């Protein structure tokens, strides 16, 4: 009864703000703490969260104006039970369809909690069962996050509406995520992919690493995928993952466009920079509307492979370019120590692709492939 | 929320500028984004983004003032700025006015302009660009890529160099959407126009009616690997246009361009390879050659 | 004034250094809370802000060997009072 005194003295201190803890959090890996957290956020105060395996039942929700930091990673950690059900993300926006603002997330783990499932299991479709997803939100400032065995992305930006939107080619999808910050952040063991976008604008992705995914398919490190746009990743890195960066879109999307590379590592992908447009490859294919304006420098591409056998053992690549209009790369490196890694080719540009610069590249290694850098022709080169 | 510029630089040097955000300023003068003003040297920017500003990077000075000198950017994202990328000396860009003997250095890379515009009345209504460089010596862009999905926002000269400005070097550049500009890339001639400047690597998708445009008077520049589309640009007319015959000239090629090369009143209806001066090809040694 | 001396042990275990509510800053987006700044500065230790809308009514001054670090953006807020005159920078 005495130490509830000195506790309600500090929590009135306010040092960070409200603690989650003044409103009965335990963080003792065992405790849903959900409604604590509801209520910290509610309340109009910026939520602190200290050290502890924060367990929770159901998705955070985040309204507008809201301020989230911890302890840091590994520190102050955010856990799904074992026995939640399916359909929502560890953490995510309130107004799914309108979207929110000014959110501020920095220094804690997410840990998705795939596990409890079982062995190979992803999203059950659309934007859910990520371990963070914004959508349709305005001014999201996202640091020093790690992201753990993640159901589907590890943090995913995408616009209003659970399902990702199909409106075909030369669309731009409504209530798209705007001014997006996200640096120091961590992605593994996803569904999908680590860190990615889609129909939104103005993001600034630096210093992230995603690595090592759970399945197979189009696992990629980073994904600048369907109605993207005005993107800048800065020094990221990926690791045992499908597309180191992938900037595409499907058929029925529009391509992301005006995408920036200033500098990235991809260590042991598979295609290490994988640019296309699928469903805009083919000769009697129509021809992409959206699919432009590509800039990379200082791109990094060690040992290509593809040991786990994604996309139906899909030939490694340094760099591929497909269909896009209008790319540049400055500065590219290309290192392998095992020449039986990759065998056919080192760096293409095909399917449809134009208006495309390759300047100041080293490819070293590659003494068993059949060509460095091959533009193909043919039907549709 | 400012009345001058979000950050800003003055007669210091040192400085490293990193992943900010200067956006949406209170007035309607010089409201730019990131300026390195008067006396500043040695600051790199990188990763940094503008929003609603005049100048999404303004590196200048004023006339009684030194121009900020050897400035870097490593990567940038100006959006729906006036003039995402202005460079220049106050009080040393007309003929007459004397020469600036600070504006030197300049290194960019990975820039990014988009929907560059001045609803906002900016500085008289000053037509937007993507690009602007005057009195300024050696600057190096690697990597612009300028987008626009409104083509009535841009309508004279999506970049430009200009104002007594000299080696400048433009490389890997992909301007977009911009289907109603008279000008792509110009290097404006005349009394104090622009000179020594390479151009490489341009990819024009719908950008400017003449793609790259050289002025009269002017004594150096290169033009390499332009490629440009013009079905979408309202009535285009060339894809390089040079007034006088002394730009060198290779690796031309267009679609939906009626010429590839206007060269000193010429159609070069296929493209033109052009070299100045002496020349020698395929031979072991050489004296002489006028 | 239980509560006093509780907080007045916490002010010497200094987890951030010194807090500047330790010198009389309220934070409540109302009460002038400048002295409490200017004290904590010149104390020579690093000065903490915790949560709150720091009202001030004239520039914070900032000697040499100064920490000054927050709880973050849109959390320790440092405000001009709407009676303040011309001059100033907020913080120089
Ligand atoms: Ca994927
Ligand atoms: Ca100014
Ligand atoms: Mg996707
Ligand atoms: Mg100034």
């Amino acid at each position: 009864h005495f130490a509830d005194l000195v506790i309600q003295v500090i929590d009135e201190l306010k040092q960070f703000g409200v603690s989650v803890k003044t409103y009965g959090a335990k963080g003792d890996g065992v405790t849903d703490d959900i409604r604590a957290f509801e209520k910290a956020i509610e309340s109009g105060f910026p939520v602190y969260v200290p050290y502890g395996t924060f367990m929770v039942s159901r998705g955070i929700k985040l309204p507008s104006n809201t301020v989230l930091t911890g302890a840091g990673k590994r520190n102050a950690v955010i856990r799904f039970m074992d026995s939640v059900g399916r359909g929502e993300s560890l953490m995510y926006n309130e107004n799914v369809t309108t979207g929110n603002e000014n959110i501020f997330l920095s220094s804690f783990t997410l840990d998705g909690n795939n596990k409890r499932l079982g062995q190979g299991i992803s999203g059950i479709g659309g934007s859910r069962e990520s371990n963070l997803s914004i959508r349709a939100c305005h001014n999201v400032y996202i640091r020093d996050i790690e992201a753990v065995d993640c159901t589907l992305h590890g943090i995913d930006i995408t616009c209003g509406g659970l399902d990702y939107p199909y409106l075909g080619d030369g669309t731009t999808a409504p209530n798209p995520s705007e001014n997006i910050w996200i640096e120091n952040c961590e992605a593994t063991g996803f569904g999908d992919d680590g860190i990615t976008t889609h129909h939104s604008q103005y993001i600034n992705i630096l210093n992230c690493y995603s690595h090592d995914p759970r399945l197979t398919a189009n696992c990629n490190g980073f994904e600048i995928d369907d109605g993207s746009r005005h993107v800048v990743l800065s020094n990221n890195r990926s690791k045992g993952c499908y597309g180191g960066i992938e900037i595409k879109a499907h058929g029925d999307a529009p391509a992301a466009y005006n995408i920036s590379i200033n500098g990235h590592m991809s260590v042991e992908d598979v295609r290490s920079y994988n640019f296309r447009h699928i469903g805009h490859h083919a000769a009697t294919a129509p021809q992409s509307v959206s699919a432009k304006n590509i800039v990379a420098s200082n791109l990094v591409s060690i040992r290509p492979n593809n040991k786990r056998g994604f996309q139906d053992n899909a030939t490694p690549r340094v760099l591929a370019v497909s269909a896009y209009y209008g790319v540049v790369i400055n500065g590219l490196t290309g290192y392998t120590d095992d020449p039986n890694l990759l065998t056919e080719t080192v760096v293409s540009v095909q399917f449809r692709a134009r208006n495309c610069s390759l300047n100041g590249v080293v490819l070293t290694g590659f003494s068993n492939s059949e060509n460095g850098i091959y533009v193909i022709g043919g039907s549709r080169g | 929320g400012f009345g001058d510029d979000g950050i800003t630089t003055h007669h210091s040097q040192y400085i490293n500028i990193l992943n900010c955000y200067s956006h949406d300023p209170r007035l309607t003068a010089n409201c730019n984004g990131f300026e390195i003003d008067d006396g500043s040297r040695h600051v790199v920017l990188s990763n940094n983004r503008s929003k609603g500003c005049y100048g999404g990077i303004e590196i200048k000075a004023h006339g009684d003032a030194p121009a900020a000198y050897n400035i870097s950017i490593n990567g940038h994202m100006s959006v729906e700025d006036v003039r995402s990328y202005n460079f220049r000396h106050i009080g040393h860009h007309a003929a007459t006015a004397p020469q600036s003997v600070s504006a030197k250095n300049i290194v960019a890379s990975n820039l990014v302009s988009i929907r560059p515009n001045n609803k906002r009345g900016f500085q008289d209504n000053a037509t937007p660009r993507v690009l602007a460089v005057s009195a300024y010596y050696g600057v190096v862009i690697n990597g612009l890529t300028g987008y626009t999905d409104d083509p009535n926002l841009l309508t004279e000269t999506v970049v430009s160099v200009q104002f007594r400005a000299r080696n400048c070097s433009l490389n890997g550049v992909v301007l977009t959407g911009f289907s109603n500009s008279e000008n792509g890339i110009y290097v404006i001639g005349g009394s104090r126009g622009g000179d020594a400047v390479n151009i490489s690597n341009v990819t024009l998708n719908n950008s400017g009616r003449y793609g790259v445009s050289i002025g009269s008077g002017i004594e150096n520049v290169s033009i390499t690997n332009i490629s440009g589309i013009g079905d979408g640009i309202n009535s285009p007319v060339a894809l390089v246009s040079t007034i006088n015959s002394n730009p060198e000239i290779s690796g031309l090629s267009s679609i939906g361009y009626p010429t590839v090369a206007r060269v000193a009143g010429t159609d070069y209806n296929d493209g033109l390879t052009l070299f100045n001066g002496a020349f020698r090809a395929s031979t072991t040694s050489s004296g002489k050659i006028h």
